């Protein structure tokens, strides 16, 4: 929170399905089973881990990026749920600001 | 059904090269990148096990015999869709008054004109002479 | 309002029967519209809940994208409010052809005066024949699509379960 | 109207069946609202008589200083008027994160209109979840009051007469 | 009760050097100017007869409890107070849901949380979560 007193749980999702086995309770083909797992695990396959399935030993590499994302927003991510005032990056100077307003006048 | 074009993504990344020929090579380097070590005779079996052609490539129609296999609907859905399939001969995914018509006299039960189109006009709601999915379901719900 | 309204009052048939009271009751509430080229009046589905007069121009009836009614001088669409006794939704779009004027009467104020105009109400229905109800429903078939199907008839139980029992639910209709 | 509604009429699967007026018969009647950021919309007890669809921004619903659901863009709270009808008080606070735009529509309005269009209300009882009822109350505990409890359960007739009555009543509750 | 503060007005003013130590020369400037002439025998008796340390000299929280003894409140106020008293064991002017659930407890007779929770609510009305000695006499009076 604001007062740092924790409020909410964040929890993100993502698959390793294609990535840990093929288990089912039934199944019209082993095949069908990698089939739905492979339309499963979509978003770290198909989309952000690209170069990853040209080559090999990638298990390992794939996890450590879907990981790392969301490892680096675990510092950049902290939203802290406050209604704060939105504010520009540094050494960039607002427009109604005092001394702004000042300068502006002389 | 519809999300057969939104397969087509996974198949695009299935294979390495994109050439509507699913290799035995780049299937072994993404289950490889998968972290699965599996042997190619095995994936060769998985090949002449799944391929209609059976030629060491297979194409995203060629998938799409296993995605209808694999599709596996429930009683009702199934149902209905197949009352589409039926009741739509086209299959363009809306009931014309004349398509009606044509699986009135293929039904046996002829109707009239006018209690034909009142069948359409009770079926329709947003009032195009064609009825939907959702159309069809709202009147064959109770 | 009674001489903003005299192009209807001098001009039907169902209001030359009407008492100069009852024209000031009526002239009083009445609304004349003024419609743009392409600018429709009534959508298809829309509550018709006000019998108009075209006083000028010419009007277009489309149901189902085909022309049902040309509306010209002098002539009343709407639905006949005082024997339906219901609010109904429109048949047909009303698209205008020409800059045109109308003069609307909503179906509350029109049952106020019928209601209290007892004596020129029955004159008022057996004069005023609507010319497009726009309540009823008016079934034909497209030439094009009966083609179409001429070709199709030329060229041509597990199915019947879930759909015979709709049948019969429109044999009960 | 229409083009001002968009925004609900695109988006929503309750609205994808909407026929065109209809369209026209909800969008005179809808009302777009803007709210800041802490400016809350419904209070604790409040009448909820308007469902509204959260085209922008960010809500959440504050039952018992808990926050208990977070809206999003594209998301209908309010109460089930069609099913209800009744009005009932709301159950919780909903303040507004950001500057968020709703699309309110009246309980009175969307009857009005659902009883026009019967065709369509069925469409829409089926297709519209409400992301949030503010007519249920939503039982529940708090961890702190849930620790504090076991700590005070770790540490432990002439009353019952005039509380055991009381607790019948809550019986024939 | 909520007096007993109000008295405290009282009891400064019943001391003069305001020492939280009723004297007895103090007693009796006070009785002297009331118009009454009491002798000092029977203002140790009363000292005597009043004080709970009994030394010359009392308190506040001392005389509380003479006060305790002369509220002698009516039937149903007394009841609904010692109702309070039990059914509100912090004594803090609330009740609060999980003193509810103890009482619950205490009472023998097991509710559910919602149940519990639809007590709380129909009691509380300004809707707190803890309802008022007015909101326990509102459900209280019918």
């Amino acid at each position: 929170n604001e007062q740092d007193k924790v409020v909410l749980f964040l929890c993100t999702f993502s698959d390793i399905t294609a990535f840990k086995q093929p288990i089912e309770d039934d199944s019209c083909k082993g095949w069908g089973k990698f089939a739905r797992l492979t339309r499963a695990l979509t978003s770290s396959r198909g989309v952000l881990q690209q170069l990853a399935p040209s080559v090999q030993k990638g298990e390992n590499v794939h996890k450590h990026s879907r990981l790392a994302e969301v490892l680096q927003l675990g510092s950049d991510i902290l939203p802290q749920y406050k209604q704060e005032a939105p504010k520009t990056p540094p050494h960039i100077i607002l427009h109604y600001c005092v001394f702004k307003t000042t300068w502006d006048w002389i | 059904e519809e999300q057969i074009a939104e397969f087509k993504e996974a198949f695009s990344l299935f294979d390495k090269d994109g050439d509507g020929t699913i290799t035995t090579k780049e299937l072994g380097t993404v289950m490889r990148s998968l972290g699965q070590n599996p042997t190619e005779a095995e994936l060769q079996d998985m090949i002449n096990e799944v391929d209609a052609d059976g030629n060491g490539t297979i194409d995203f129609p060629e998938f799409l015999t296993m995605m209808a296999r694999k599709m596996k609907d429930t009683d009702s859905e199934e149902e209905i869709r197949e009352a589409f399939r039926v009741f739509d001969k086209d299959g363009n995914g809306y009931i014309s008054a004349a398509e009606l018509r044509h699986v009135m006299t293929n039904l046996g039960e002829k109707l009239t004109d006018e209690e034909v189109d009142e069948m359409i006009r009770e079926a329709d709601i947003d009032g195009d002479g064609q009825v939907n999915y959702e159309e069809f379901v709202q009147m064959m719900t109770a | 309002c009674v001489h903003l309204n005299r192009k209807v009052f001098k001009e039907h048939p169902a209001f030359r029967l009407a008492s100069d009271g009852c024209l000031r009751a009526l002239a009083m509430e009445f609304q004349t519209v003024h419609c743009a080229p392409g600018d429709l009046i009534y959508h298809a589905g829309e509550s018709v809940d006000s019998l108009c007069f075209v006083v000028s121009g010419s009007l277009e009836v489309i149901q189902d994208d085909e022309v049902v009614a040309i509306l010209g001088k002098g002539d009343v669409f709407g639905d006949v409010f005082w024997k339906e006794a219901t609010l109904a939704q429109s048949c047909a779009n009303v698209r205008a052809l020409t800059y045109c004027d109308l003069h609307v009467i909503k179906r509350d104020a029109l049952q106020k005066v019928l209601e209290f105009y007892t004596a020129f109400s029955h004159s008022f229905s057996r004069n005023l024949i609507l010319t497009y109800n726009l309540r009823k429903r008016i079934v034909f078939r497209k030439i094009s699509d009966v083609k179409r199907e001429e070709e199709e008839r030329m060229k041509r139980l597990p199915p019947d379960h879930p759909v015979r029992r709709l049948f019969q639910r429109f044999r009960q209709q």
